[PDB]
């Protein structure tokens, strides 16, 4: 190259993603899954292996640490063995969760330089440092994610926290309301292994259609819907009407029994918090976003949400990438690559003169 | 995807035959660029702007040319901003002019003699770009009887 | 829509090669779904004019 | 002179015979090889000016005879048996330049032999990789015409002598001296496509740490590789190349799986010789997908590159190894389906039906049991095509493929007839599939079939007989009997149960997580030969004592009885023929007990199940 290479390792709610700064992909993607009996010593790919008799847990669900000895343990095994590099030759962009309190900020900060040791760092709040790739510094950012959703409004790189708003839906809550209706329909759902794999059945082949009454019409006068799938564990599990409608409790919190908020109510909240000089500036420019892509077909309903959100005498214009399953990580990859960042970048020898909170005070 | 659009651009405004670190260079120097900006009357009008500038010059039909063109591409206004601003800097016959023994509905207007004069400066353009060609066989090869051995030959550096 | 936005892609390439732009046909349509996603077109025309110079000193 | 044109009749009936397309290639003019004014090769006083003058006469005669055109006071005589042009420099001549100029000459003597190089290497006669071999020796001609007329440029101003001009052509002979090496390497010998570029890649990695003619060496190869791409860019990805010159590795023939096309053994490069059978291999592919119809468009189609030690130009072809053959098979198994083929042998040749065998036994016996010489083939046909759509084993298309096949032979092929011991199975593909299951799979599947009728012929046989002896006091032929279906129900259950169907549905598994068309053709190969040699075919000591056994096992139950010679439908005659036949048997089979023992067990541990006939006695 020119410079010293680039390094970003982001520790996400579902998945570890590392890499250089500068590819598409992401070099490296592993699980966050943290390994203990139901390894113990080793995490990543082995205690993923090892599941079935060992417990999955993630040390961020709700955007928040749940337990501070799995993240700290999990980021330092994938510097250790995951990756194997030298520290001085790698600064390396961490990216929290969203709404993470001031003192998360100080624990990720003497943990990356403590037991995980860079020369240099930088953390930052996730859908903002998604939103300077797709090459604004403006817009509303619907991250949706496995452990949890949230609407970040953000203008001129910064992100006020009281208006961005958390929402518990994710995959996790599709997931457990798909084992939820059919155990209760009747079906053995029974090991943790099957768990998972039924999950991926529900993340792979799923199809997800705009309207509901007319396809289930449809699907109950004649079904044909259905297309079957036979892994090598044997089970077959299909049903065409139900996989359409089992995520429409984003928007509908009464097929479950759940009184909440819907998704556009959240996007309405949250575009009410933002002025209305920057709502024309915000909406020139709205992006689609989040894990869920894995297949597309909730991204067209997004869309039609975020085109009835605000007042119709001006046509959306929407930046739609060819992927955005890599979303967070495109995000880091832009920031790592500039040149004029490494003067917002925090050094070891501003975060020792000025204490271990200036990681708060510098990242703006 | 967006990280592959400036890079994308970088290509193909590359030609081939280092420049192989480079690519992947000038793809930074395009973010670096990109956020210097973002930190710090229709879009028609501009198109009018310049086709009156082609009328001041002469050619008529091309300015023209243009509004009926941009008459259609009313049905892109963000792209036209930025044609504006490269439509200045560029990289670093017909008969019917003096003819009336032509048709049957034919003007009468009578003799010009106002830029006849300047319908054989028509002529003394394409004679001035095949004496323009003989002056550049003159001079690459004047440039060559007078030099000296290899101080542009590198056979003498083996 | 497509056939519309095809012709309307023509007169587009049509109006920027009589004036004569060092562009061509691919950088018009990166430049064009540029401008389609949102992007600030102030920053796209510092990055083409400083690339069309930076390029030449490596050739 | 005169060898050239025995050279491009060789070359040019070479071309021709080896395949139809591109022939008659182009001839220059006559007034090419005529006039040396294509090639460069080549008043005063001598004797009587001083010597200042002199010195300044040879300057000025160098600085002629350096380029093409002919020194004034020297030129060149013809070169005669020499590969380089012998000068005649003008006598009376100071001694003290005469060593001087005989330094400087040797330059003009290596150059001689570089334009007649070029002109007899431009040639179509001579190939399309010499082509651009001698269309980037051209280029350095030119340069150094362009050096010798800076050197008269200084030379008109009165400052170039003999030392300065000594100084300034020996950069200007490590570029001269080198194409006149090489050259009288490529000229010795045919040298064309890759034999060239090996030539080319051991006098590149003979001065490659010189660093001033590694350049050189680097330039020649990387403007001739690029004719030779074009033909790596047809053969690698589609099936299809016509190439006139016929200087690729792969030559084309009319001729089908080894003879169509066929590595020539020099005429491949040095860097590409490991990888070869590869090349040979990923065109064959495409050829025998593109008469199926189908893609033989591939992605990884892209425009080759060379560069120094590091492979570009190894490693496309891999990439391409690995797409192709998969892209066959995959057609294979979605689309004409070899799993159905494979099923419909097994139901046959294995006798994996029931039914089908027994109505196809009982219709046909009396049939069968006819001499040849006497045999109806069309009735054969017929009750075939009946004994079928009787079972419920008639769910099959590939039925048609079984014909009434004839064999004179019993057995003989691995050292008079009737129609039960000549008749034999048939199966059939399509050209496209035959190299798949070939001849010698076909043979080795008909010689497994003619060992099964023997067994399912002598399971009916002492049928027969138990059932119409039942004396009611009567067991003496009941033992011997019973000590024949003792081994020939073991090996019933020891081959079938054991041998052929557990691997059997393994395999069914392993021809879909096989990789490529080589994988398949292993372990379909490996399965029917080894299983076949594990059957009474191959032996170190050949078990013709297996054959000796079965004879008396078939003259015993029926051919000697037949209906016990109607004594209840008697003199205890039978009973010397059950002495008999006990002894024969006891002695051909311990000789075959004894032989499965001393060589390699499973059959002996079974049939010895709990101690029985584990030993009656060893030999002699």
């Amino acid at each position: 190259d020119d410079d010293i290479a680039a390094l970003v390792v982001d520790n996400g709610s579902g998945m570890c993603k590392a890499g250089f700064a500068g590819d598409d992909a992401p070099r490296a993607v592993f699980p966050s899954i943290v390994g203990r009996p139901r390894k113990d010593s080793y995490v990543g790919d082995e205690a993923q292996s090892k599941r079935g008799i060992l417990t999955l847990k993630y040390p961020i669900e709700h955007g928040i640490v749940t337990n501070w000895d799995d993240m700290e343990k999990i980021w330092h095994h994938t510097f250790y063995n995951e990756l194997r590099v030298a520290p001085e030759e790698h600064p390396v962009l961490l990216t929290e969760a969203p709404l993470n309190p001031k003192a998360n900020r100080e624990k990720m900060t003497q943990i990356m330089f403590e037991t995980f040791n860079t020369p240099a760092m930088y953390v930052a709040i996730q859908a903002v440092l998604s939103l300077y790739a797709s090459g604004r510094t403006t817009g509303i950012v619907m991250d949706s994610g496995d452990g949890v959703t949230h609407t970040v409004p953000i203008y001129e790189g910064y992100a006020l926290p009281h208006a961005i708003l958390r929402l518990d839906l994710a995959g996790r809550d599709l997931t457990d309301y798909l084992m939820k209706i059919l155990t209760e329909r009747g079906y053995s759902f029974t090991t943790t292994a099957e768990r998972e794999i039924v999950r991926d059945i529900k993340e792979k082949l799923c199809y997800v259609a705009l309207d509901f009454e007319q396809e289930m019409a449809t699907a109950a006068s004649s079904s044909s819907l259905e297309k079957s799938y036979e892994l090598p564990d044997g089970q077959v599990i299909t049903i065409g009407n139900e996989r359409f409608r089992c995520p429409e409790a984003l928007f509908q919190p009464s097929f479950l029994g759940m009184e909440s908020c819907g998704i556009h109510e959240t996007t309405f909240n949250s575009i009410m918090k933002c002025d209305v000089d920057i709502r024309k500036d915000l909406y020139a420019n709205t992006v689609l976003s989040g894990g869920t892509t894995m297949y597309p077909g909730i991204a067209d309903r997004m869309q039609k949400e975020i085109t009835a959100l605000a007042p119709s005498t001006m046509k959306i214009k929407i930046i739609a990438p060819p992927e955005r399953k890599y979303s967070v990580w495109i995000g880091g990859s832009i920031l790592a690559s500039l040149s004029t960042f490494q003067q917002m970048w925090i050094s070891k020898q501003e975060y020792d003169e000025s204490g271990p909170s200036i990681v708060h005070r510098k990242c703006f | 995807s967006i990280t592959q659009l400036f890079d994308d651009l970088c290509e193909a405004l590359l030609p081939a035959a280092n420049r192989k670190r480079a690519k992947r260079s000038l793809k930074k120097v395009a973010y670096n660029a990109l956020f210097t900006n973002l930190f710090q009357l229709p879009a028609r009008n501009k198109i009018l702007m310049l086709s009156f500038d082609l009328r001041v010059g002469g050619l008529g039909p091309k300015a023209d040319r243009l509004e009926e063109l941009v008459e259609e591409l009313e049905a892109v206004g963000s792209v036209l901003d930025l044609l504006v601003q490269l439509a200045g800097s560029g990289p670093p016959r017909d008969y019917f002019l003096n003819n009336k023994h032509v048709g049957r509905n034919v003007p009468y207007s009578g003799y010009d003699c106002d830029d006849l004069s300047v319908f054989e400066m028509d002529v003394q353009s394409l004679i001035s770009r095949e004496e323009c060609l003989c002056h550049s066989m003159i001079q690459e090869t004047l440039q060559v009887m007078e030099a000296a051995p290899g101080t542009g030959l590198p056979t003498v550096g083996l | 829509n497509l056939n519309a936005v095809r012709e309307t892609m023509d007169v587009l390439l049509e109006i920027s090669r009589i004036l004569n732009t060092g562009l061509d046909m691919e950088t018009l349509s990166i430049c064009v779904r540029l401008c389609e996603q949102g992007i600030n077109p102030e920053a796209l025309s510092s990055v083409i004019k400083e690339l069309r110079k930076a390029t030449e000193a490596l050739k | 002179l005169q060898q050239s044109l025995e050279l491009k009749r060789k070359m040019l009936r070479d071309k021709q015979n080896k395949k139809n397309s591109g022939q008659h290639l182009p001839i220059f003019p006559a007034w090419v090889y005529e006039r040396p004014a294509l090639i460069g090769d080549f008043a005063l006083p001598i004797g009587t000016l001083p010597l200042a003058s002199q010195e300044s006469a040879v300057v000025e005669d160098l600085l002629y005879v350096l380029v093409g055109v002919d020194g004034r006071y020297v030129s060149a005589q013809p070169l005669a048996g020499r590969q380089s042009r012998t000068f005649l420099v003008d006598p009376n001549l100071d001694l003290s330049i005469r060593e001087l100029v005989h330094r400087i000459l040797p330059v003009a003597a290596s150059y001689s032999a570089v334009t007649r190089f070029i002109e007899e290497k431009s040639s179509f006669e001579y190939g399309q990789v010499n082509h651009a071999l001698a269309a980037a020796m051209r280029t350095l001609v030119k340069e150094h015409l362009i050096l010798v007329s800076q050197l008269e440029q200084l030379h008109r101003q009165g400052l170039l002598s003999l030392q300065k001009l000594w100084f300034y052509i020996q950069p200007a002979m490590r570029t001269m001296d080198i194409l006149a090496s090489l050259a009288t390497s490529v000229d010795k010998g045919e040298c064309l496509g890759g034999s060239t570029l090996s030539l080319l890649h051991d006098r590149s990695f003979s001065y490659t740490g010189d660093s001033q003619a590694q350049e050189l060496c680097l330039y020649l190869t990387k403007a001739a590789s690029a004719p030779y791409f074009e033909v790596l860019e047809k053969w690698i990805y589609r099936g299809i190349i016509h190439d006139p010159y016929s200087e690729f590795m792969v030559e084309e023939h009319e001729l089908y799986w080894d003879q169509r096309y066929t590595i020539v053994q020099q005429q491949i490069p040095s860097f590409l010789q490991k990888m070869a059978d590869k090349i040979l291999s990923t065109g064959k592919y495409l050829n025998v997908v593109r008469e199926c119809g189908h893609d033989v468009t591939c992605p990884v189609a892209k425009e080759i590159i060379y560069t120094l030690k590091e492979r570009a130009y190894v490693e496309q072809i891999e990439k391409a190894f690995n797409y192709a053959s998969k892209v066959l098979l995959d057609f294979l198994m979605e689309e004409k389906e070899l799993v159905a083929h494979l099923r419909s042998i097994k139901r046959y040749f294995l006798m994996d039906q029931g039914d089908f065998f027994v109505h196809f036994m009982d219709l046909a016996e009396e049939e069968l049991r006819k001499p040849v010489e006497d045999i109806t083939p069309p009735r054969l046909e017929a009750l075939l095509e009946l004994a079928l759509r009787m079972s419920t084993a008639n769910t099959d298309p590939f039925k048609d493929d079984l014909k009434i096949d004839l064999m004179p032979h019993d057995l003989i092929t691995q050292l008079a007839l009737s129609g039960l011991e000549a008749f034999s199975f048939d199966y059939i593909v399509k050209w496209p599939l035959s190299l798949i299951i070939n001849r010698k799979a076909l043979t080795r599947y008909q010689m497994l079939f003619r060992h099964m009728f023997y067994c399912k012929h002598v399971e009916r046989q002492l049928c027969s007989v138990w059932i119409s002896n039942k004396a009611q006091w009567f067991a003496g032929a009941f033992t011997l009997r019973q000590r024949m279906l003792n081994f020939v129900q073991n090996i019933q259950y020891y081959m079938m149960f054991e041998v052929m169907e557990p691997t059997w549905h393994i395999l069914e598994k392993n021809l879909k997580s096989a990789s490529n068309i080589d994988d398949v053709l292993g372990h379909h190969t490996g399965f029917l030969d080894t299983c076949l040699k594990d059957c009474m075919l191959t032996n170190p000591e050949l078990l013709k004592v297996f054959s000796k056994l079965m004879s008396v096992c078939v003259m015993f139950t029926n051919c000697m009885q037949k209906f016990t010679q109607s004594m209840k439908l008697l003199v205890s005659g039978f009973e010397a023929t059950i002495n008999k036949f006990d002894k024969n048997f006891s002695a051909h089979l311990l000789d075959l007990l004894a032989r499965l023992s001393i060589y390699s067990a499973s059959v002996i541990s079974r049939l010895d199940f709990n101690g029985f006939y584990t030993e009656r006695l060893e030999r002699l």
